């Protein structure tokens, strides 16, 4: 018998021929130079996730000199060759420490599971040995790396079991352990990140104990137990969500529960805050707390910190917030990428995290419903004029509030286009009186929408009108900020692409084998294959068509009417 | 580029020791981070430059005096100097090049009697 | 799934694999490649949307020519499935992934 598997050509045959052409006999290595070096350098400037051809790989193989010269030509040349036999691995690993140190941004490309090489992980760990504050923001992807950290772990597990066979029960991982033991806050972040991975991977549960053993100082462990009581607090919230009663009755019961919880908050000592690791919480105001009317039955409570100031917080249980949490972290990272351009889009980086497997917490904000703002306030103008009314003596213009509102609008549009976040509706969109445009429910993304697939821009008819009357100024300004954000993003987009590659490689909610096509789609919305920025202008033209249909065909007009009906 | 906070402002006698520090806020993993000094009615020149490779370079006059080590813990740059002189009293600033885009956080006044 | 014959991707009008490359010209309107797969086995197809094609849909003569040409199986490549549905009017052909010139460069 035989097996046909995955009237056609195949992959392994091309491997056969290509590998047959891989001789490279006379070992003398020339050091020639010519005008083609620039073109080759441009060929090495391609995106990390790309799959190079044959001739290009060989051209990069003879480029070893310049490949060592350019720091951006390192990872590309590393992926330009396949290491199986010790022959190639010899010169490879020999040139690993020989070549110039690569940029840490480009180091995230070779830090993925795509390259499992021991020397690669080693050298990368040596390059990642320096841990900045951005490593704490990279902890989200470090959890993905931790999920992908296991390859042929039977040997390591047996090695640990060898030393665990004595007393009864009662690698970059060492670098992560040292970084965890170094700063208590980073350790708390690692533990909190392990709390989520504990559900998916059973090994993470014991890895948390290994992390507790990784940190010698027990000073952080006490506050970690005080923060471990938050699990019992979430269990109490779930206990409050166990019984079914009237809306007002459940509200008063939530008040009594808030008092009983206020007793414990004063009883127990101060702990680490969910919003920031630096800030410490003191107590919570019982009468200042609120309750969500949604189906998730979220809890909103204002807790007075050690800084003697009230802090509103909204938490939820019985669901996985990892989607919107990772999306929030991505929004914060992107916000940092924008701050690196010395320009602020005035986007509010809402804090979101997952406490338990079903449980999660988020920093509350002054958010109002879009439908509520439409019905009650009768337009966004009055609502924006509610907090800080501005009537100019000339044009009746509005200040940095409206400016930040517009910047937040354009920024949210660019984010919605790029990331392709779906399930965004009038309900999923909120308005922040601080002058910010809030967006929630990131669970569906990467080209996944509840209804039929719409355009990239999330801009509705209302904002299109508000910016439509002001278009002569506001649309040109929003387009300027658009293009600027496009250049800024697409400039550094590589690192985010690699990070997203590793993160998606680990695992994802709402996406599974999406991942390949998802990476692809990210590249397409990014249009990395095009050196022309006219795509943004086309999107602007689409935004221009959002107000009025071009009516090229009857089905086109029906399509515009469909998009209008969907909103 | 990124937004950084660095204050070297102060006054001291000649031969003293004044420590300078720069704490960046923004995207990390900068291509290079360095510090320089300049006076009014004059031009600014390269003083201390610390690359991302761990290598550092200093000027001719401040050689052996002004040295800059990069602390990777908080991702903060530390420039320590000694034996300041009369002509060494001026306004100092710290610049950090990131991905080809230069970033100047701030500057401060240094006075020497 | 709310409705059958639909697709996840925007341009995609029906059930198929993930996205792919495309092209455009000053000579003719833009076109996009597509791949329909049987759990890891796909062919080389072309994206066309019947939903918006109900305004014209003059595919008769093209379908006759397609039937006549692809009917015979000479040394030249023959089209696999040329058809229009209530959702997708996309066309189809056998999997190749090798252009003449591109393979001329790829296979010295």
């Amino acid at each position: 018998r035989e097996i046909m598997n995955t009237n056609d050509p195949i992959e392994e045959k091309y491997r056969r021929l290509e590998r047959a052409s891989k001789n490279a006999n006379l070992d003398k290595q020339v050091k020639p130079d010519i005008k083609k070096r620039d073109y080759l350098n441009k060929i090495i400037n391609y995106p990390p996730g790309t799959k190079l051809t044959a001739h290009e790989k060989g051209s990069i193989w003879k480029y070893r000199y310049y490949l060592m010269n350019n720091k951006k030509a390192l990872t590309k040349l590393l992926q330009s060759t396949n290491l199986r036999e010790e022959s190639e691995r010899v010169e490879v690993l020999e040139l690993m420490d020989s070549w110039a140190e690569i940029d840490i941004d480009d180091a995230l490309e070779l830090l993925g599971s795509t390259f499992k090489n021991l020397s690669v992980r080693s050298y990368a760990v040596n390059r990642l040995k320096k841990a900045s504050d951005k490593e704490l923001e990279l902890y989200l992807l470090q959890l993905v790396e931790a999920v992908c950290f296991e390859n042929l772990s039977t040997f390591s597990d047996k090695s640990n079991s060898e030393f665990t066979i004595v007393d009864a029960v009662s690698p970059l991982a060492e670098f992560l352990i040292r970084r965890a033991l170094v700063n208590p806050r980073l350790g708390s972040f690692f533990y909190w990140y392990l709390k989520s991975e504990s559900e998916d991977k059973p090994y993470l549960d014991q890895i948390l104990s290994s992390f507790w053993s990784r940190l010698d100082k027990k000073s952080r462990n006490i506050l970690n137990d005080q923060v471990r009581l938050i699990n019992v607090l979430r269990e109490c919230c779930e206990t409050i969500k166990r019984l079914k009663d009237t809306t007002a009755k459940k509200m008063e019961l939530l008040v009594h529960l808030l008092e009983t919880k206020v007793r414990p908050l004063v009883k127990v000592r101060p702990i680490a805050l969910p919003l920031d690791p630096d800030v410490l919480i003191c107590d919570v105001c019982p009468e200042t707390s609120k309750v969500f009317k949604s189906s998730l039955s979220p809890l909103k409570i204002t807790f007075k910190t050690t800084l003697n100031q009230p802090y509103h917080l909204m938490f939820k249980v019985g669901d996985d917030l990892r989607q919107d949490q990772l999306v929030v972290q991505i929004i914060s990272l992107m916000n940092e990428l924008l701050k690196n351009e010395n320009v602020d889009l005035k986007l509010t980086p809402y804090k979101i995290l997952a406490t338990g497997p079903q449980e999660g917490a988020i920093e509350f904000i002054p958010n109002d419903t879009l439908a509520s703002i439409l019905s009650k306030y009768h337009g966004i103008l009055g609502y924006l004029k509610l907090h800080y009314p501005d009537e100019n003596a000339t044009l009746g213009v509005q200040g940095w509030v409206l400016d930040n509102f517009v910047k937040s609008c354009a920024g949210y549009c660019v984010i919605t286009y790029i990331l392709g976040v779906g399930d965004r509706h009038l309900d999923n969109l909120l308005v922040t009186p601080d002058g910010h445009f809030f967006h929630a429910d990131f669970g569906y993304i990467l080209g996944q929408d509840p209804k039929p697939f719409p355009p990239l821009m999330k801009l509705p008819p209302q904002i299109i009108e508000a910016f439509g009357g002001a278009e002569s100024s506001n649309y040109d300004k929003f387009r300027s900020y658009c293009f600027v954000a496009y250049s800024i993003l697409r400039r550094n987009a590589g690192l985010i692409l690699n990070l997203f590659e590793l993160m998606k490689t680990s695992n994802i909610p709402d996406i599974r084998i999406d991942p390949n096509g998802a990476i692809l789609r990210v590249r397409e919305r990014f249009n990395l294959n095009m050196s022309e920025e006219d795509a943004t202008v086309h999107f602007q033209n689409l935004i221009n068509d959002s107000v009025n249909a071009l009516l090229p065909i009857v089905i086109d007009h029906l399509h515009n009417l469909a998009q209008y009906w969907r909103t | 580029q990124v937004q950084l906070q660095e204050s070297g402002g102060g006054l001291v006698q000649p031969g003293g020791s004044l420590r300078l520090s720069c704490a960046p806020s923004g995207p990390f993993s900068p291509n290079s981070m360095g510090w320089y000094r300049q006076a009014p009615g004059k031009q600014r020149e390269l003083v201390a430059v610390m690359t991302i490779d761990g290598r550092t370079n200093y000027q001719d006059s401040v050689k052996g005096r002004f040295t800059i080590s990069r602390d990777y813990v908080k991702n903060t740059a530390y420039l320590q100097m000694n034996n300041l002189k009369p002509d060494d009293t001026a306004v100092y600033i710290c610049n950090a090049e990131t991905r080809g885009f230069m970033h100047w956080g701030q500057g401060t006044q240094v006075t020497v009697s | 799934q709310a409705s059958p014959s639909i697709a996840i991707f925007s341009y995609i009008d029906v059930l198929e694999e993930v996205h792919y490359v495309s092209q455009l010209n000053s000579s003719r309107f833009l076109k996009t490649c597509k791949a329909l797969d049987p759990n890891g086995e796909i062919v080389i197809k072309v994206f066309i949307k019947p939903k918006d094609q109900y305004s014209l849909r003059p595919f008769l003569q093209r379908i006759r020519a397609q039937s006549f040409k692809l009917g015979q199986l000479p040394h030249v490549l023959n089209y696999s499935k040329l058809i229009e549905t209530n959702r997708a009017g996309y066309m189809i052909r056998q999997h190749l992934k090798n252009n003449l010139y591109d393979r001329l460069s790829l296979r010295p």
